[PDB]
């Protein structure tokens, strides 16, 4: 197992010298062109009317 | 209604602690290096220009250079 | 007409961003493209009066920041080129609209 | 959103349509190394198959997780751009 | 039309039409004014001529 | 600039029909053999494509071969750096916009058919402005030819000044060689 | 209360004011100081005046304006010599007697 | 200098409102030129004799320059 | 059901100005204390601000010495 | 969206479509038209052409300072 | 165009925060990335400064061999004169 770490080790050291300067991400996937453009509206949201009055 | 914040311990922490920086400072070289550079060195030379600015201003019009503190 | 071809387009967006909510998806749309259609409309009828007619129109309305040389103000300069640049300016408008 | 069946078919096509895999032998809930016989690279380079067909992005974590049919189905079905 | 298990619909018949339309205007125009200004964009004579 | 604006604008509208019926792909790599599929919007972007190399006689052609004139003509170091690099981008820009009609519209399929299956051309109101940038990318450099950039014309009356010692219209005109007027074309199909 | 709304102003300086002393008498002093200023905002007045009829010149005449308006340009900048109070910055050629 | 003498005067070439840089011998062929560009909307196939004048005039022109040059260097040489 | 022909779903733009609970059918909401002298002081900065500037006579240093610049250029001229 | 729709803007909002848009929209056309009124009576008023037109032109119609400008 | 996923949970913050945290331009999103990003995070800072400097150098090696071309020295037509000592009125000189 220790030189398997280091092969993996040594591999992704690699991978990381030779991946692509700008991989290609699916646009809505995080990082795309698409990425939180339009988002659905968060659940448990409350807007409160006459917040601020003379009188309660 | 209900709209205080919810507060998070370690946000608080990180606002008071930015906040009193004060007691932080213990004249360090880093320090003594900065302040030396830009509290000092760097408004002289502002003002060293300045000056050097106005006394071109009197020489172009053939005045005598005028007298700053 | 000058003016018009200028202020055209700040009057449909004032109106669709103060009243949008009368007006919708679509009625914004309609307001904001055809007043820009009319702006263009306006600019090659100046682009006729000012290039091919050898004029050339100048407007002033109001000193904007007058100082005792300062001389801003809320002028309107209408040469070839700038009825040249409002051609291009009016007509790409109108159709990304 | 993409019905439950045609997310079972598309999968078992991209399932079946492999080398070492005998395409009379698979079923919605099969396991790629118990039954059909595959390592994890081939488990892998299903899932990418997977992902290329249905349009869909997977984190690595969770493709690792994916190692079997009924798996792939049910995350396919649950993600709701497929 | 479907090929193995995908179909893919024909493009509009006036997506087709003002396309293919357009095209030609465009090779047309072009060699019209390569045969009006040829000689004279290759400097074989001056516009005068 | 106005030429650019026309053109440019093509560009961008086309491109924006594409990644709109694409579901937003926008990228390259995932976006072959989509000619037969966008016939329009192929036409568009071959002709808005043309007029950005500058195809003979278009609205590209009757702007930067004219610059690209001039440019050798100013005899000054400037001059020979402008003429250098603008031969140069004339290859490069050919290169890019090859590549890019390739890669969208002509190299084998290379999307997801998820894409493919749904995939619908322009509608009409975004085929009116196409077809009118389409028109203008056509006709407006040859109709403003002698309008803007003719020899010794009042159109621009005094809104542009040019000192007399600094005109060399008339001069890169008559005095450029043919081999130099033609380089924009023989570097344009090279990057092709 | 004011009596008609136009301004009534002596165009001489103030009497009882010394050059050699001109801070022996306040009032003297503070009159003299209006006086400068208001004759300061004559010239520069006078200037804009000037200005005005050269930026008119230039719109009049077309191509051919560097001679028609030669005079005016000459004129403008030989008036805008002595405008300002602070425009120390502004270079002695164009500044200064 | 050049071989052509200035047929046009100043004060036509300012009234005609002839372009500075274009105010060489060839302004005489010019001022028609314009007028008819003006009139015609300066559509590029209506002014066809008086461009092709004009252009004639400025090419004559143009070669001159290059004769004079072609001396001095054969001179220099 | 085209988007150019269909009406629209909704009656009233969603919410309410200022998020104030609509008064229920038949009455109208109180107002604020503030609410008076706060709108007579507004409307009365406009009129007053309006009506002041614009009958204020132009009685500006500039305007004076524009004058007695404009006689001055007369008399030497 | 669930609570967008307590939420006032002035711009509409999310998926704004109004019952009465298109009344709306004939009111705001009508708008346009009574604005760009006096807009274009100050434009005909404060346009100034200083040179004669080569050809007839729709400015004069209502414009009249054409050629009634001088640097003097 | 059109409604797209939930953007999801943001980080509550479990751990002491580090002391310039507001160099975290971070959204209501889970994936929050610096308010200053590095395109090419496979090359390092001082790798992409050579390489531009390496760049701008062609671009200034570029330039002098224009200086060293001389292309002025080497033109074919002698400058224009206009008529009218050179239009020195028409320019502005004194008539």
């Amino acid at each position: 197992p220790d030189t398997i770490d280091r092969l993996i080790a040594d591999a992704e050291a690699s991978y990381n010298k030779w991946r692509h300067p700008d991989p290609y991400i699916v646009p809505w996937a995080p990082g795309g062109s698409k990425f939180t453009r339009n988002p659905a509206p968060p659940q448990g949201i409350e807007i409160v009317y006459d917040y601020g009055r003379e009188d309660n | 209604g209900g709209m205080e914040a919810n507060k998070n311990k370690f946000i608080e922490d990180w606002g008071t602690a930015r906040e009193n920086l004060e007691f932080n400072f213990r004249w360090t070289r880093r320090n003594l290096a900065l302040v030396g550079i830009f509290g000092i060195a760097i408004p002289v030379l502002v003002y060293k220009g300045i000056v050097r600015e106005f006394h071109m201003q009197d020489e172009d019009n053939g005045r005598p250079y005028r007298k700053f503190m | 007409m000058y003016l018009l071809i200028v202020f055209l387009p700040l009057i449909g967006s004032s109106f669709a961003g103060f009243f949008g909510r009368f007006l919708g998806s679509e009625g914004s749309a309609i307001m904001t493209t055809t007043c820009v259609s009319f702006s263009s409309i306006l600019s090659l009828i100046a682009f006729y009066e000012v290039a091919l007619g050898a004029s050339a129109c100048y407007l002033r309305i109001a000193p904007w920041i007058s100082s005792e040389m300062f001389d801003a103000s809320w002028g309107f300069l209408f040469d070839s080129l700038t009825v040249v640049m409002l051609i291009v300016v009016t007509f790409i408008s109108s159709l990304v609209h | 959103h993409l019905s439950k069946e045609e997310v079972i078919q598309r999968v078992l096509a991209v399932v079946k349509d492999f080398p070492k895999v005998d395409p009379s032998k698979v079923t919605p809930d099969v396991h790629f190394q118990k039954d059909l016989g595959l390592d994890s690279l081939d488990n892998v380079e299903i899932v990418m198959a997977l992902e290329e067909e249905f349009k869909l992005e997977i984190p690595d974590k969770e493709a690792d997780k994916i190692d079997s049919c009924n798996l792939a189905i049910e995350y396919i079905a649950n993600h709701p751009m497929a | 039309t479907t090929y193995k298990g995908v179909t893919i619909h024909q493009p509009k018949r006036w997506h087709t039409i003002t396309g293919k339309g357009l095209c030609a205007v465009m090779w047309f125009w072009v060699l019209y004014r390569a045969k009006q200004d040829g000689p004279v964009v290759l400097g074989w004579r001056h516009p005068w001529e | 600039l106005m030429n650019h604006a026309f053109f440019k604008a093509l560009l961008f509208l086309s491109a924006g029909s594409v990644i709109h019926a694409m579901s937003d792909e926008q990228d390259m790599r995932k976006m072959g053999g989509l000619a037969s599929s966008f016939p329009f919007t192929y036409a568009m972007m071959l002709m808005g494509s043309l007029s950005l190399i500058g195809f003979p006689f278009l609205t590209g052609f009757y702007s930067k071969d004219v610059i690209l004139e001039l440019a050798y003509t100013k005899y000054t170091i400037s001059g020979n750096f402008a003429f250098w690099l603008g031969s140069v981008s004339v290859l490069f820009t050919s290169y890019y916009s090859f590549r890019s009609l390739f890669l969208t519209f002509l190299v084998p399929t290379n999307s997801f058919g998820r894409d493919i299956l749904r995939c619908h051309d322009a509608p009409i109101p975004m085929a009116i402005p196409l077809i009118l940038l389409a028109l203008g990318s056509l006709f407006v450099g040859y109709l403003a030819k002698d309008m803007m950039i003719g020899l010794g014309t009042n159109f621009w009356a005094n809104s542009l000044f040019v000192l007399p010692k600094n005109e060399i219209l008339a001069e890169s005109e008559f005095a450029a060689p043919t081999i130099t007027k033609l380089i924009p074309i023989l570097f344009s199909t090279s990057g092709a | 209360g004011r009596k008609k709304g136009y301004v009534e102003f002596d165009e001489s300086p103030p009497d009882d004011f010394d050059p050699a002393n001109p801070y022996k008498d306040p009032v003297a002093m503070l009159e003299m100081r209006e006086y400068i200023v208001r004759e300061k905002w004559i010239q520069i007045e006078k200037a804009k005046i000037i200005r005005e009829k050269l930026r008119w010149c230039y719109r009049i005449e077309g191509v051919n304006h560097l001679q028609k308006c030669r005079h005016l340009v000459n004129q403008y900048l030989e008036s805008t010599r002595g405008i300002g109070w602070g425009k120390d910055g502004r270079h002695p050629s164009l500044h200064a007697p | 200098g050049s071989s052509k003498k200035m047929i046009a005067t100043q004060e036509e070439m300012v009234e005609a409102r002839v372009p500075l840089a274009y105010r060489d011998q060839c302004a005489h062929l010019l001022i028609p030129l314009n007028k008819c560009r003006q009139a015609e909307f300066y559509l590029p196939w209506k002014c066809e004799n008086e461009r092709h004048s004009y252009e004639k005039c400025e090419y004559e022109l143009v070669m001159e320059r290059m004769l004079q040059m072609q001396k001095i260097r054969e001179e220099q040489k | 059901p085209s988007r150019w022909t269909s009406p629209g779903h909704e009656e009233r733009p969603k919410g309410y100005l200022f998020n104030r609970t609509p008064p229920p059918p038949g009455q109208s909401r109180k107002w604020e204390d503030w609410e008076l002298p706060c709108y007579i002081t507004s409307f009365l900065t406009i009129v007053i601000l309006g009506v002041g500037l614009n009958a204020k006579p132009d009685l500006t240093i500039e305007t004076w010495a524009h004058e007695k610049a404009l006689e001055r250029l007369k008399i030497e001229n | 969206g669930d609570f967008r729709t307590k939420v006032w803007s002035m711009t509409g909002g999310p998926y704004c479509r109004p019952k009465h848009w298109k009344r709306n929209t004939a009111i705001a056309m009508f708008g346009v038209v009574l604005v760009c009124i006096p807009i274009a009576m100050k434009s005909a008023e404060l346009e100034q052409r200083p040179h004669h037109p080569v050809r007839p032109i729709p400015s004069q119609l209502w414009c009249k300072n054409f050629g009634t400008k001088d640097y003097e | 165009s059109g409604m797209g996923l939930p953007v999801g949970k943001h980080y509550i913050p479990d751990k002491p925060l580090p002391m310039n945290e507001e160099l975290l331009w971070d959204n209501g999103t889970p994936f929050p990335e610096p308010c200053i990003d590095r395109i090419a995070d496979t090359v390092g800072k001082y790798e992409a400064l050579a390489w531009l400097c390496g760049g701008l150098s062609f671009f200034a090696s570029l330039g002098l061999l224009a200086v060293w071309n001389d292309k002025a020295s080497k033109i074919p037509f002698t400058p224009k004169v206009y008529p009218y000592d050179n239009l020195r009125v028409e320019l502005g000189g004194e008539p």
